[PDB]
Protein backbone atom coordinates (compact mmCIF):
# COMPACT_ATOMS: atom_id res chain seq x y z
CA UNK A 1 0.00 0.00 0.00
CA UNK A 2 3.08 2.30 0.64
CA UNK A 3 5.00 1.12 -2.53
CA UNK A 4 1.86 1.67 -4.75
CA UNK A 5 1.51 5.35 -3.56
CA UNK A 6 5.27 6.28 -3.84
CA UNK A 7 5.51 4.41 -7.24
CA UNK A 8 2.51 6.50 -8.59
CA UNK A 9 4.22 9.79 -7.43
CA UNK A 10 7.57 8.66 -9.06
CA UNK A 11 5.94 7.47 -12.39
CA UNK A 12 4.27 10.95 -12.71
CA UNK A 13 7.59 12.74 -11.84
CA UNK A 14 9.21 10.30 -14.40
CA UNK A 15 6.61 11.07 -17.17
CA UNK A 16 6.67 14.92 -16.69
CA UNK A 17 10.56 14.76 -16.60
CA UNK A 18 10.59 12.66 -19.87
CA UNK A 19 8.02 14.99 -21.64
CA UNK A 20 10.14 18.12 -20.73
CA UNK A 21 13.39 16.31 -21.88
CA UNK A 22 11.71 15.40 -25.27
CA UNK A 23 10.32 19.00 -25.74
CA UNK A 24 13.82 20.50 -24.93
CA UNK A 25 15.55 18.07 -27.44
CA UNK A 26 13.08 19.04 -30.27
CA UNK A 27 13.51 22.81 -29.45
CA UNK A 28 17.35 22.25 -29.36
CA UNK A 29 17.24 20.37 -32.75
CA UNK A 30 15.15 23.25 -34.31
CA UNK A 31 17.52 26.03 -32.97
CA UNK A 32 20.53 24.01 -34.38
CA UNK A 33 18.98 23.93 -37.93
CA UNK A 34 18.07 27.71 -37.80
CA UNK A 35 21.62 28.56 -36.44
CA UNK A 36 23.19 26.47 -39.32
CA UNK A 37 20.95 28.25 -41.96
CA UNK A 38 21.93 31.71 -40.47
CA UNK A 39 25.62 30.49 -40.46
CA UNK A 40 25.45 29.72 -44.25
CA UNK A 41 23.68 33.10 -44.96
CA UNK A 42 26.41 34.90 -42.85
CA UNK A 43 29.23 33.10 -44.82
CA UNK A 44 27.63 34.19 -48.19
CA UNK A 45 27.27 37.84 -46.92
CA UNK A 46 30.95 37.66 -45.68
CA UNK A 47 32.10 36.57 -49.23
CA UNK A 48 30.02 39.42 -50.87
CA UNK B 1 31.63 49.28 -43.43
CA UNK B 2 27.82 48.51 -43.32
CA UNK B 3 28.47 44.91 -44.64
CA UNK B 4 31.38 44.43 -42.11
CA UNK B 5 29.01 45.59 -39.26
CA UNK B 6 26.22 43.20 -40.52
CA UNK B 7 28.80 40.29 -40.71
CA UNK B 8 30.02 41.08 -37.10
CA UNK B 9 26.36 41.29 -35.78
CA UNK B 10 25.50 37.92 -37.51
CA UNK B 11 28.73 36.27 -36.11
CA UNK B 12 27.71 37.50 -32.58
CA UNK B 13 24.09 36.15 -33.05
CA UNK B 14 25.58 32.72 -34.12
CA UNK B 15 27.99 32.57 -31.09
CA UNK B 16 24.91 33.46 -28.89
CA UNK B 17 22.74 30.81 -30.73
CA UNK B 18 25.60 28.23 -30.23
CA UNK B 19 25.99 29.10 -26.47
CA UNK B 20 22.15 28.90 -25.90
CA UNK B 21 22.16 25.46 -27.71
CA UNK B 22 24.98 24.13 -25.41
CA UNK B 23 22.88 25.20 -22.31
CA UNK B 24 19.69 23.59 -23.85
CA UNK B 25 21.83 20.42 -24.61
CA UNK B 26 23.29 20.15 -21.03
CA UNK B 27 19.77 20.86 -19.55
CA UNK B 28 18.41 18.05 -21.86
CA UNK B 29 21.24 15.63 -20.79
CA UNK B 30 20.32 16.29 -17.08
CA UNK B 31 16.53 15.87 -17.84
CA UNK B 32 17.34 12.53 -19.67
CA UNK B 33 19.56 11.42 -16.68
CA UNK B 34 16.53 12.16 -14.36
CA UNK B 35 14.17 10.33 -16.86
CA UNK B 36 16.51 7.23 -16.77
CA UNK B 37 16.82 7.45 -12.91
CA UNK B 38 12.95 7.52 -12.82
CA UNK B 39 12.77 4.51 -15.26
CA UNK B 40 15.27 2.73 -12.86
CA UNK B 41 12.90 3.56 -9.92
CA UNK B 42 9.78 2.41 -11.94
CA UNK B 43 11.64 -0.92 -12.63
CA UNK B 44 12.75 -0.74 -8.92
CA UNK B 45 9.29 -0.28 -7.29
CA UNK B 46 7.33 -2.24 -10.02
CA UNK B 47 9.60 -5.32 -9.51
CA UNK B 48 9.00 -5.02 -5.70
CA UNK C 1 27.78 -28.41 1.20
CA UNK C 2 24.15 -29.11 2.36
CA UNK C 3 24.97 -27.84 5.94
CA UNK C 4 26.83 -24.75 4.49
CA UNK C 5 23.81 -24.10 2.14
CA UNK C 6 21.27 -24.38 5.09
CA UNK C 7 23.22 -21.72 7.14
CA UNK C 8 23.42 -19.50 3.96
CA UNK C 9 19.64 -20.03 3.22
CA UNK C 10 18.92 -18.97 6.88
CA UNK C 11 21.54 -16.10 6.72
CA UNK C 12 20.12 -14.62 3.43
CA UNK C 13 16.47 -14.83 4.74
CA UNK C 14 17.47 -12.58 7.75
CA UNK C 15 19.37 -10.05 5.48
CA UNK C 16 16.34 -9.85 3.07
CA UNK C 17 13.92 -9.48 6.09
CA UNK C 18 16.22 -6.62 7.34
CA UNK C 19 16.33 -4.99 3.82
CA UNK C 20 12.47 -5.33 3.56
CA UNK C 21 11.95 -3.24 6.80
CA UNK C 22 14.64 -0.69 5.60
CA UNK C 23 12.45 -0.04 2.44
CA UNK C 24 9.23 0.59 4.53
CA UNK C 25 10.87 3.13 6.95
CA UNK C 26 13.08 4.72 4.16
CA UNK C 27 10.21 5.37 1.60
CA UNK C 28 7.78 6.71 4.31
CA UNK C 29 10.42 8.98 6.04
CA UNK C 30 11.91 10.46 2.77
CA UNK C 31 9.95 13.21 0.87
CA UNK C 32 8.75 12.73 -2.79
CA UNK C 33 11.31 15.42 -3.94
CA UNK C 34 14.19 13.58 -2.09
CA UNK C 35 13.06 9.98 -3.10
CA UNK C 36 13.77 10.60 -6.88
CA UNK C 37 17.56 11.36 -6.45
CA UNK C 38 18.11 9.73 -2.96
CA UNK C 39 21.25 7.46 -2.90
CA UNK C 40 20.16 5.00 -0.10
CA UNK C 41 16.87 3.99 -1.92
CA UNK C 42 18.72 3.33 -5.29
CA UNK C 43 21.23 1.07 -3.36
CA UNK C 44 18.49 -0.97 -1.53
CA UNK C 45 16.56 -1.70 -4.83
CA UNK C 46 19.88 -2.97 -6.41
CA UNK C 47 20.67 -5.19 -3.32
CA UNK C 48 17.06 -6.58 -2.98
CA UNK D 1 -5.47 -39.72 1.66
CA UNK D 2 -8.77 -38.97 3.57
CA UNK D 3 -7.82 -35.20 3.75
CA UNK D 4 -7.43 -35.01 -0.12
CA UNK D 5 -11.00 -36.53 -0.46
CA UNK D 6 -12.49 -34.07 2.17
CA UNK D 7 -10.84 -31.21 0.18
CA UNK D 8 -9.26 -29.63 3.32
CA UNK D 9 -6.68 -27.42 1.54
CA UNK D 10 -3.40 -29.31 2.61
CA UNK D 11 -0.09 -28.11 0.99
CA UNK D 12 0.87 -30.77 -1.67
CA UNK D 13 3.64 -33.19 -0.48
CA UNK D 14 3.77 -32.25 3.28
CA UNK D 15 4.90 -34.95 5.79
CA UNK D 16 5.03 -34.57 9.64
CA UNK D 17 8.87 -33.90 9.61
CA UNK D 18 8.64 -30.63 7.54
CA UNK D 19 5.18 -29.42 8.75
CA UNK D 20 5.82 -29.63 12.58
CA UNK D 21 9.53 -28.52 12.72
CA UNK D 22 11.91 -26.44 10.48
CA UNK D 23 15.22 -27.52 8.75
CA UNK D 24 17.38 -25.26 11.04
CA UNK D 25 16.13 -27.08 14.23
CA UNK D 26 16.74 -30.59 12.68
CA UNK D 27 20.44 -29.48 12.15
CA UNK D 28 20.56 -28.37 15.87
CA UNK D 29 19.40 -31.90 16.94
CA UNK D 30 22.12 -33.54 14.71
CA UNK D 31 24.59 -31.77 17.16
CA UNK D 32 22.82 -33.20 20.35
CA UNK D 33 22.92 -36.96 19.44
CA UNK D 34 19.61 -37.32 17.53
CA UNK D 35 20.30 -39.75 14.61
CA UNK D 36 18.98 -38.73 11.12
CA UNK D 37 16.53 -41.76 10.92
CA UNK D 38 12.87 -40.61 10.47
CA UNK D 39 11.71 -42.26 13.78
CA UNK D 40 14.07 -40.14 16.04
CA UNK D 41 13.36 -36.78 14.22
CA UNK D 42 9.59 -37.68 14.34
CA UNK D 43 9.92 -38.56 18.11
CA UNK D 44 11.93 -35.30 18.69
CA UNK D 45 9.40 -33.08 16.80
CA UNK D 46 6.71 -34.69 19.08
CA UNK D 47 8.45 -33.99 22.50
CA UNK D 48 8.88 -30.28 21.41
Amino acid sequence: NILAETQNKVQGLQEELKVKMVEVNKQREETDILIEKVGKESALAEEE
Amino acid sequence: AELNARVNSLKRQLEEAEARKMIVEQDAARCQSRLSAAENLVNGLAGE
Amino acid sequence: AKQDLVKKQNEYAVTLDKLESDLLQSLSEADPATILDNTELIQNLDKT
Amino acid sequence: PDIIEKGIPITEGIEPLKILTTEAIKSKWKNEGLPADPMSLENAAIIT
